[PDB]
RNA sequence: GAUGUCGGCUCGUCGCAUCCUGGGGCUGAAGAAGGUCCCAAGGGUUGGGCUGUUCGCCCAUUAAAGCGGCACGCGAGCUGGGUUCAGAACGUCGUGAGACAGUUCGGUCUCUAUCCGCUACGGGCGCAGGAGAAUUGAGGGGAGUUGCUCCUAGUACGAGAGGACCGGAGUGAACGGACCGCUGGUCUCCCUGCUGUCGUACCAACGGCACAUGCAGGGUAGCUAUGUCCGGAACGGAUAACCGCUGAAAGCAUCUAAGCGGGAAGCCAGCCCCAAGAUGAGUUCUCCCACUGUUUAUCAGGUAAGACUCCCGGAAGACCACCGGGUUAAGAGGCCAGGCGUGCACGCAUAGCAAUGUGUUCAGCGGACUGGUGCUCAUCAGUCGAGGUCUUGACCA
RNA sequence: AUUCCUUGUCGGGUAAGUUCCGACCUGCACGAAAGGCGUAACGAUCUGGGCGCUGUCUCAACGAGGGACUCGGUGAAAUU
RNA sequence: AAGGAACUUUGCAAUCUCACCCCGUAACUUCGGAAGAAGGGGUCCCCACGCUUCGCGUGGGGCGCAGUGAAUAGGCCCAG
């Protein structure tokens, strides 16, 4: 059987680079579009990650730094975006599948903060 | 060489007996609520850019 | 399969708090489980395994601790079910200072 | 004969005296009675019990009538039992008795498409002394110009699991009425959350 | 578990030091002498099981010599015998006690602890020299 | 204009002239143990050493450790040890080139399955309405093994030594099924430790790469066995060999020609699983109901019950299929709580020349596990889907 | 590596050895520069044994990655 | 896991071993070798001290399961 729970399609150190790679962007742009699935993967990781930032103390700042190697972005998340989702019960990030693409026939989608 | 190989040409008939299942399924287009143009249920209307509000730029 | 609403989580706990016993603290360092060997004929014996603890795998009815001992020139390890009827009482003897929840590293 | 529906729930440890025994905690909720089949209506005697509940907003119109035909309250699962009866609704209280041996019958966890080594044991072969048929792959399907085919049933890969199963004679260890909970020794089929049916020994010693 | 080609330590003064397994007899102690195997299969010797063996190293000066085919009765499997209370016992090394057709140790004493399962197997005398019976 | 060759391995299946278990006659059969002939193939028939072996000899066991068939079963299934290519050697034969009853070391065994067959899984249509669901069982498949101890009984038997049938108990083995609570395995980034190097300016804290986890320690869920649980049954029907009751033809005798009974691991039923495409297409409960279309558009078209499409999932799964949810919502992510793994974090303080230690800290971090919560997305909407043939017969006022 | 009878015979090592080592000899058909017998060292050489270690095996299990499967693009082959 | 060549035509294949210091090292021999024979110990960090400096030795101290702490990196022997 295969009753686990996670997605891959690359090795291990990659499915880690990606999720960090997209993690930043979304945080740096608020919205990025991407293959539908990769969004779906992306979602929960950024959220947890946003929830990390939602503490303000060095520690939390430094845990995030682990998954955000661009100083700026981390500060953005740390000081601009994280302080805002305070009031809400963690859970902001939505997806709006768009329409199939052309060169590969893959359905894209939008993941916006 | 090419080890397994076919024992005869297949009838233009049989070769069709097969294909009776490659028939595409026409999308289920739905009519946008605003642009009234047809969209793909659950996705953004490629024409107006809406999905209750307007997401995608024009 | 059936979709009844239910917290299987607790349904279990109930059928498991009738069979769950708490013991001293301990994590590593010496112990002296003075068990009972009721097993002989009718004659109910009284053994007392005792020495290093090297694991606490578990929680609830299934919780258990493992202790390593060298009896008469040959290593010995026993797996004790906290709630195991054959056990009367466990007792520390000397808290140990180690750095990991296993120790196997000590099996040599 | 007798019997009641239930849900698997999990196994755990339990001591009956001084001998620890593993047990599969099953919950045989109270079961409704939604149709008494009789060798005079359906040409055969039997009963129809119900199980999990169901919101009426999901309940088809026709299904409502069938359940309403006894004023029960849409279940979502119905199953027959031969040569049974009682009056009202069927629970395990009085039904099964601590000590009875039973036949639990769930649905095997589904193993997807499995080879022969796994679905029939087989033995595959080598792993080092020459190959391309490393471990799994069946050896040979048959003989030659004789039975110039393969037999009907030769074991080969296939979907394994997701089959009905029955593990006979299980000792109903404990029985917590007031919770339609029951505890059986040994392992029952299918996974937790699964529908299991518990009956009287199909035929026991 | 213990099996053919698997060498055990000897837990007696029979003179034998180490022994290689040869065949797992279905440990038949009972009745009058040792009983005749209960099957020609049975692949693993679990503590308190009898096996036929072959001495691979006996000590100099001792009733048992190097190369003597002899029966023994496993007393310590590095496996793990699970006691009915659900406890588990496992020794560092596999070790057996050479014996004789009545289930008696050819030795005058056992060394090292012995599986308590042997009392179950009715191997009384063996047990009686056991410094311990874990 | 090619039917690949010995032996293994894998995978099996069939016959019986049965190797062991079942039943029986006779025995020179006391009992126990055997011999032998009959009936009987359900199932089972071990692991090692030598040899390319088949064979066979042997070690240790076993209830036994059957013989044969299926292109000396099985290379579009694997090997390639054997032997009927090219190299080389020895003995032997040949003046020689070469040869061989011979011996010896070496020597590329071809990804792509069309038809039948086979294992799984879908689509169509059919089953005289359109639908939801629960079933009968025609038939079919799986399984079908055996030891040992105890009891009876130290009896029957036997000079004794030894020592049962029958019947009743237990406990293994191998084989299968299911299962993961246990005991273990794994767990590719769930936690930590460690090295070299580059970067995050630097210090400190971290990241990358040294597998496709840099190494190590451990490890939830899942899956998993060497772990657990259960099973091979009982009774029954009809019988084989075999034993018999009443009993003539042969006024006796006879298991028989009338008739009747006992009787095997086998057969049929029984157990578990499939199953009406059982086109002879069954049964039962429930729901929607009788719309519209001028001999110019002759049948389709709104629609009911209901369901698909699609979205979000799943202990379901290759795809399909199957189960669940889709805001009258707790389906999944998140989020809180908790559980469980790791084993005490950053930072700061203090001790120490320092490496480090101690405290704050049973800390910190966190995959899949138990719950709670409308934070996020399951929006909107479309597509398909009944008006019930006829004949006979029966009942209704 | 020259033996047909042959797994010769006795010994050795093994629980058990048609192979291996040691003898004996009855050398089917050894033998002295087609060299006889020996020999330290050297061999991706050939044979037999042993220690160690291991998934070779008892039995397999879990995990990873690349195909195999699904959808969009391009689209062969032997064969008949 | 347990076992450890039971695999098999043959441990084929894959492990173990695997660097550099120190101790130690057989038969046999053309005395050169056999020899990396076999076998065992060490190896990180801190500080003092002395040394020929990079480096190193001594003494004490320290941390972890583990210190050529990750990559490169002999498995050994007996007999023919």
């Amino acid at each position: 059987h295969g009753k686990a729970g996670r997605k891959l399609n690359r090795n291990s150190s990659a499915r880690v680079a990606l999720a960090r790679a997209q993690a930043t962007a979304l945080l740096r742009e608020g919205r990025i579009q991407t293959t539908l699935t990769k969004a779906k993967e992306l979602r929960p990781f950024v959220e947890q990650l946003i929830t990390t930032a939602k503490g303000g103390d060095l520690h939390s700042r430094r845990l995030v730094a682990q998954d955000i190697h661009d100083k700026d972005v981390v500060r953005k998340v740390m000081d601009e975006v994280a302080p805002k989702y305070a009031e809400r019960p963690g859970g902001y990030t939505r997806i709006l599948r768009v329409g199939t693409r052309r060169g590969d026939g893959v359905t894209m989608a939008l993941i916006e903060l | 060489a090419k080890h397994p190989v076919p024992k005869k040409k297949t009838s233009k008939s049989k070769r069709d007996m097969r294909r009776s299942h490659h028939a595409l399924t026409a999308p289920n287009l739905t009519e946008c609520p605003q642009c009234h143009g047809k969209k793909l249920s659950h996705h953004i209307c490629p024409n107006c850019g809406y999905y209750d509000g307007r997401q995608v730029l024009a | 399969q059936t979709h009844i609403k239910i917290n299987r989580g607790e349904l279990l706990r109930g059928i498991e708090q009738d069979h769950t016993r708490q013991l001293p603290d301990f994590r590593p360092g010496d112990t002296v489980r003075v068990d009972t060997k009721v097993r002989e004929g009718n004659r109910t014996r009284s053994q007392a395994f005792e020495g290093v603890v090297i694991a606490i795998n578990g929680s609830g009815s299934r919780k258990s601790f493992t202790v390593r001992k060298i009896s008469f020139g040959e290593g010995v390890e026993r797996v004790f079910p906290f709630a195991s009827p054959l056990v009367n009482q466990v007792t520390i003897v000397e808290r140990g200072k180690v750095r990991r929840a296993k120790l196997y590293y000590l099996r040599e | 004969m007798k019997g009641i529906l239930g849900t698997k729930i999990g196994m755990t440890q339990i001591w009956k005296n001084d001998r620890a025994i593993p047990v599969t905690v099953v919950l045989a909720g109270p079961c409704p009675i939604v149709q008494r089949k009789t060798a005079q209506t359906d040409g055969y005697e039997a009963v129809q019990i119900g199980y999990a509940p169901k919101a009426e907003r999901k309940v088809n119109k026709p299904m409502q009538g069938h359940f309403a035909k006894a004023g029960v309250a849409p279940t979502r699962i119905l199953r027959e039992f031969r040569g049974f009866a009682p009056d009202g609704d069927s629970v395990n209280v009085d039904i099964f008795a601590e000590g009875e041996k039973i036949d639990a019958t769930g649905t095997s966890k589904g193993k997807g498409t499995q080879g022969v080594m796994k679905r029939w044991n087989f033995a595959g072969g080598p792993a080092s002394h020459g190959s391309k048929k490393w471990h799994r792959r069946p050896g040979s399907i048959g003989q030659r110009k004789t039975p110039g085919r393969v037999y009907k049933g030769k074991r080969m890969a296939g979907h394994m699991g997701m089959e009905r199963v029955t593990v006979q004679n299980l000792e109903v260890v404990e029985i917590r009425a007031g919770e339609n909970l029951i505890l059986v020794k040994g392992a029952i089929p299918g996974a937790n959350g699964g529908l299991v049916v518990l009956r009287s020994a199909a035929k026991a010693s | 578990m213990i099996m053919p080609q698997s060498r055990l330590d000897v837990a007696d003064n029979s003179g034998a030091r180490e022994i290689m397994c040869i065949r797992v007899l279905n440990s038949g102690i009972g009745g009058k002498g040792l009983t005749t195997g209960g099957g020609g299969n049975k692949r693993y010797a679990h503590v308190g099981d009898i096996i036929v063996a072959s001495v691979k190293d006996a000590a100099p000066r001792g009733a048992v010599k190097a190369g003597d085919v002899v029966k023994a009765v496993v007393v310590r499997t590095s496996h793990a015998i699970k006691r009915a209370d659900g406890s588990t016992i496992r020794f560092d090394r596999n070790a057996a006690v050479i014996i004789n057709n009545q289930g008696e140790p050819r030795g005058t004493r056992v060394f090292g602890p012995v599986a308590r399962e042997l009392r179950d197997r009715r191997f009384m005398k063996i047990v009686s020299l056991a410094p311990e019976v874990l």
